RNA sequence: AUGGUGAAAGCCAGCUGGUGG
RNA sequence: GAUGGGGAAGCUCCGUGGCCUGAUUUUAUGCAGGCCACCAUCGAAAGGGAAUCCGGUUAAGAUUCCGGAACCUGG
RNA sequence: AGCUUAUCACCCCGGAGGUUUAUCCGGGAUGGGGUCUUAUGGCUGGAAGAGGCCAGCACUGCUGGCUCCGGUGGCUUGUGACGGCCUGAAAAUCCACAGGAAGGAAUAGUUUUCAUGCCAGGUCGUACUGCUCCAAG
């Protein structure tokens, strides 16, 4: 029998990753947040999805029409740009940081969890960059964070951060232990 | 209700309803409309012409059969008493001495008017064929049985008239053999020996030539012999099968050899294959030749009877299939144009024919009437028949050890 | 013959099977549908 | 030329196998069947089954090569592909959690139209009228079909509205000439442009729905039938000068929402259309008004329904075993008399159909020879035998037309 | 130098006499 | 000999899918299942291969032209 | 194209010698009785109207006949059937066999390896000269 070359290559890649020993900096992912807390975090984030192209165009057209005939508060939305997120982090401006575990360039995000830990900003790792992208109207984002949550959800965000602390930062505080991937 | 779907003229059971308001809603409307929609695109559409011709117009405008009278209508005399079935019949040229032969060896002759017997004489030995000498005033009767053929001159005629045929027999003084003591004491003239069992025999119009058929003899299946010279000859030595029958042409020096699937006309003088027939039937049983040679008639085991026009084409001009069983005997009337056909189903039929030959025209044939009376025994019916020389009288034999004579 | 040309619809072969077997399959599917609801009570 | 193959021309190219045609079209069987139904393509019987194929005796359905080749260039294929792409995009949007984007995408979509299919399948109006028989037969049944998971209520409502439009036009035009009542329903016939179109209206009882029937094919046929009926109704209204589409009558819709509603306006030449002229009728509760009201309206009469609140009327219809009042001013009639009047086209005396009496039956308004056959040829003999066998059934029917009719009368 | 082109086995008769080649 | 590929900076070198079935495919008109095993092409006017014979015609042509009579592939 | 024609090969009885030029076959032979593959032999049609051998007269052709019946004594060719020595190509194309799913009835049940009849069958090479062809006593 025979199989597609790309299929064989990708299948062998999984075996190589499983069997190969990885340094402590790698494998920090896949020790992801539990299903329940991740689901709650996604539910909270869904309330702050940034305005999409269609909605923004509709709002601008409505404003133009109103002006043609003759003071809203600051917009609130999740910040997801990797460069923008990294610029917000290290400035003590971000409250919650989400990191994807399936970034194609691993080195692109190895430092982000450690940088967040050094800065003390709460952070969590969730499975799948596609899930992060879906909630921000983009294919993938690899990261997601909140900066200005509404007062109505301030308590919810604080409780979520407190829960995530124990769920991820305390359970996986030993992620630096013996190199992972040691599977027969 | 027990019939399968789509094999039904009506898909509902009519019922009597006393009022319009009491009519219940139909329980098969959706299914019928769905089936109609399915057929509207899945049913193979074809273009066909609906026949509207009445069956009456298909009846041919043939001449009225009654206008062709006389012809046999009903039986008038019956012959019986044989222990075994009468396998063959023979009539003298004058149409008076009706000889009978049965598989039990019994030979009897009966009158044509009163039916009274005039003379009597005697699983692997049976009489196969008996035929009166076509020549008149000789009284020579041939009998075929087993692997031998016997010539018998009964005392019906006398001594000098029979001495005439005895002189022909003595003129000769497969090979011929002298009669046994019992044969001599039983008025049997001479005997002949064949390679294998003989099953068919036929005389020549001149009363000197005759032919025999020996089934199971691949090369010697057919032989020709002469009474005067005790000759032994054959028209053809090889064939793609066994030979079933053989007959002589009424007025030409050729012999009609009838094989299973083919009939071959072999010239006895030129020794050439004059013509080969390709009958529409599969297997032939017996063959007869019209006295004028204009038409060839044969019979087939598969209920078929052949009308071979020797002038039109090798294949039969027309074929009949009304017979319910194998056709056993078909012969031409010596004077009238009628020809009879009989089969194992006990049915006999007679057909008038427009034998006119003054112009290049095909002969028209019409049926006359059906005949019956030969009850089928052991699946066998009419065995053999012969036409009266001068009148529309037919003699028939059957498997019921009985023979019947039909008259107008 | 004086025949009148017309269009004809040939019978659909195997219609009886396509009806009976499909009805049986639909009955089986309907019967098995309730099995999922019955078995989804152990979640 | 070189030695040509044994069988690669003639029937081998004029007809293409169903599987081969589907493969060449690169279209799913569902879409191919939908296109076939829209175009009305049908299988055809080849002159030689084993010659069209390469000697194969296995069963097969042979389509016309030219028809399939022409079908490949129809825009409907592009519209189907666009619909499939839109469906996949909508599924992606729904799975991405962006409901607003899905709403915007769906709201900006447009469906295909079969107007150009009608102009090529039925180039002339008479052909459309001739083929409208099946369309009416399906739409009338679907109008009474209750809404189910297989068919949305909107489709049933549209079919009912189309049927109401057709009935209103027929009543106003008074083109009805023959009527009949059967177990399967009530048959109606109208001389629309001399084409004597006939349609069957099923009883208004709750229509049982056997789930065995595949509604997908039925819905596909119903879409085309509804489009054809809409176009035919528009053409007829334009020819007659009546407004189209007529406006529904809200006030009448509240009462019974029957044939009385949906009034029509612009902008008696036949005995059927002249019968019941100037007459006023009263229909009892137990009689189906939906069936009798249409006939009277087409005939030009007036009907007062028992539900008018839920006399001057010269005629009354009731099927009760015993009438209560029996006012001398009203003529009591059984609907059988009304049906017979339309069937005959003349005012048959009403004294023959008093309530409670026997109901007369209702009928729709629409060896000498053997001797010569001995020598017939095999083909002719078989033809004669088959003709005689077929005529045996006709003789049996003729005999039975009187045997039981006379035997039962004696008892 | 660079870049191209071309080619006597056997068997019959009584070890003796014989046939086939 | 290309082709799935591999050397050579390089002209260049090495390497020898088309068929059948289905009622249109049960949460409702978006396709399901079964068959078999491989690599094009070029390379024979002495190999295999379906089919024509007699008489006459010229300034050169014929088993091709003509006069006469058959044969083979396909619908 | 139809008859006719079979060395070889094969079938029934048999139960202890046949045979090639050259030794080959048998407890199933010697023999008797048969079947089949048509290589080329004879007939006819093609076909004597063709061509050739003669006589006559026209002064640009015609009119009359013959064109028959044989034999075996060396060269040659095609094939058939035997017998000596180590396996001598590939593909295209036609047919049959095991097969039994499929389809077969009442104003034409299915088919047309059967018979007759109809239509079409493209492009190039093609004259002459010429490593290869025929050879009387």
């Amino acid at each position: 029998v025979k199989w597609p070359e790309y299929v064989r290559v990708q299948r062998q890649k999984k075996i190589l990753s499983i069997r190969l020993k990885v340094p402590p900096t790698i494998a920090q992912f896949q020790y992801t947040l539990d299903r329940n807390t991740a689901a709650e975090t996604f539910k909270l984030f869904n309330k702050y999805r940034p305005e999409t192209a269609a909605e923004k165009k509709e709002r601008l057209t409505k404003e133009a029409a109103a002006v043609a005939e003759g003071a809203s508060p600051k917009p609130y939305a999740v910040k997801y740009g990797l460069n923008h997120v990294v610029a917000l982090i290290e400035n003590k401006k971000a409250k919650l940081v989400l990191i994807a575990n399936d970034v194609d360039p691993i080195e692109l995000v190895v430092f982000l969890p450690a940088l967040c830990k050094k800065m003390g900003v709460p952070y969590a790792i969730v499975k799948g960059k596609a899930r992060l992208g879906t909630l921000v109207n983009q294919k993938t984002s690899a990261v997601a964070a909140l900066t200005e949550v509404r007062a109505e959800d301030e308590a919810a965000l604080a409780k979520l951060v407190s829960t995530i602390d124990a769920n991820f930062a305390d359970k996986y505080d030993e992620v630096k232990k013996h190199w992972g991937g040691g599977i027969l | 209700e027990n019939t399968e779907y789509s094999e039904r003229e009506r898909n509902f059971i009519p019922q009597k309803y006393s009022a319009l308001r009491k009519v219940p809603g139909y329980g098969e409307s959706i299914r019928e409309r769905f089936e109609r929609s399915l057929d509207l695109y899945l049913a193979p559409r074809v273009r066909k012409n609906k026949l509207n011709i009445d069956p009456n117009s298909l009846i041919p405008e043939l001449p009225s059969p009654k206008d062709l009278r006389p012809f046999p209508i009903r039986c008038s005399t019956i012959y019986a008493g044989h222990k075994g079935k009468v396998r063959t019949l023979s009539i003298d040229p004058s149409g008076l001495w009706l000889a009978t032969g049965s598989d039990d060896g019994t030979v009897r002759v009966w009158e044509i008017l009163t039916g009274r017997e005039v003379y009597r004489t005697t699983p692997d030995y049976h009489i196969e064929c008996i035929e009166w000498n076509p020549d008149a005033n000789n009284g020579i009767l041939a009998v075929a049985v087993g692997e031998n053929i016997h010539l018998i001159v009964p005392p019906i005629f006398g001594y000098d008239i029979e001495n005439n045929g005895k002189t022909k027999i003595e003129d000769g003084f497969a090979q011929w053999n002298k009669p046994s003591q019992k044969q001599l004491e039983k008025d049997i003239c001479i005997t002949i020996s064949c390679k294998k069992t003989v099953k068919k025999l036929s005389w020549h119009r001149k009363g000197d030539y005759f032919v025999t058929v020996q089934p199971d003899s691949g090369n010697t299946s057919v032989l020709i012999h002469q009474v005067s010279k005790h000759l032994t000859q054959s028209p053809f030595k090889k064939s793609k099968g066994i030979i079933m029958d053989a007959k002589f042409h009424p007025f030409k020096p050729q012999l009609f050899v009838c094989s299973q699937r083919y009939v071959r006309i072999y010239d006895l003088s030129q020794q050439i294959l004059v013509k080969k027939l390709l009958p529409g039937a599969r297997w032939l049983s017996k063959i007869d030749i019209h006295p004028r040679g204009d038409n060839l008639i044969a019979s087939s085991f598969d209920k078929r009877v052949l009308w071979h026009d020797l002038d039109l084409a090798s294949t039969p001009y027309k074929t009949l299939r009304y017979h319910e069983k194998a056709v056993r005997s078909v012969n031409f009337h010596k004077k009238l144009p009628l020809f009879s056909s009989a089969a194992d189903d006990g049915t006999i039929h007679v057909f008038h024919a427009t034998v006119y030959d003054d112009m290049m025209k095909n002969p028209m044939i019409v049926p006359l009437k059906k005949l019956t009376g030969h009850k089928v025994i052991n699946s066998l019916g009419v065995l053999d028949a012969i036409w009266h020389p001068r009148e529309a009288w037919l003699f028939s034999a059957g498997a019921d050890n009985t023979a019947r004579l039909w008259t107008t | 013959l004086n025949s009148n040309p017309e269009i004809l619809l040939r019978k659909r072969r195997n219609a009886d099977r396509t009806r009976i077997e499909r009805q049986e399959l639909a009955k089986k599917k309907r019967e098995e549908q309730i099995k999922k609801k019955r078995s989804n009570k152990n979640k | 030329m070189r030695i040509k193959k044994k069988n690669t021309r003639g029937n081998a190219r004029n007809f293409i196998t169903r599987s081969q045609a589907v493969r060449k079209l690169q279209v799913s069987l569902a879409d191919f069947r939908r296109l076939c139904i829209f175009k009305g393509i049908y299988p055809r019987e080849p002159r030689n089954k084993k010659k069209a194929n390469k000697g194969s005796t296995a069963p097969t359905t042979f389509y016309y090569a030219k028809d399939i080749q022409y079908l490949m260039h129809e825009p409907v294929l592009a519209k189907f592909r666009e619909h499939k792409t839109f469906a996949r995009k909508l599924t992606r949007a729904l799975g991405r959690g962006e409901v607003s984007s899905a709403k915007r995408l769906e709201e900006n979509r447009d469906s295909y139209t079969l107007d150009h299919i009608i102009k090529e399948r039925y180039p002339s109006f008479p052909d459309a009228i001739r083929d409208i028989d099946d369309a009416l037969n399906m739409l009338f049944l679907f109008s009474n079909l209750p809404s189910t998971n297989q068919v949305s209520s909107k489709i049933i409502n549209d079919a009912q509205k189309i049927c109401n439009q057709w009935l209103a036009y027929v009543a106003k035009e008074r083109l009805v000439r023959k009527v009949f009542v059967s177990i399967k329903g009530v048959y109606y016939q109208a001389n629309i442009k001399g084409e004597e179109v006939r349609w069957l209206v099923p009883f208004k009882f709750p229509e049982n729905i056997p789930s065995d029937v595949d509604f997908r094919i039925m819905l596909t046929f119903l879409e085309f039938y509804s489009t054809l009926l809409h176009f035919v109704l528009y053409k007829l209204y334009t020819d007659s000068g009546l407004i189209y589409p007529p406006k529904l009558d809200l006030k009448k819709d509240k009462i019974i929402s029957g044939l009385s509603s949906y009034i029509l306006e612009s902008r008696y030449d036949s005995p059927v259309a002249s019968l019941f002229s100037a007459f006023v009728f009263y229909v009892s509760r137990e009689v189906p008004i939906d069936i009798l009201e249409f006939l009277i309206l087409s005939c030009g009469g007036n009907v007062i329904s028992e539900a008018a609140m839920d006399s001057k009327v010269t005629h009354q219809i009731v099927d009760r075993p015993v009438l209560k009042n029996k006012v001398a001013g009203r003529t009591y009639i059984q609907p059988q008399w009304i049906f017979d009047c339309i069937n005959k086209g003349e005012l048959v005396p009403a004294n023959k159909y008093l309530p409670g009496e026997a109901l007369p039956p209702h009928l729709s308004p629409w060896e000498e020879k053997k001797l010569k056959m001995i020598m017939m040829s095999n083909k002719q003999k078989k033809l004669y035998k088959k003709m005689k066998y077929s005529n045996a059934k006709k003789e049996e029917q003729a005999e039975n037309l009187k045997k039981k009719k006379k035997q039962i009368a004696k008892q």
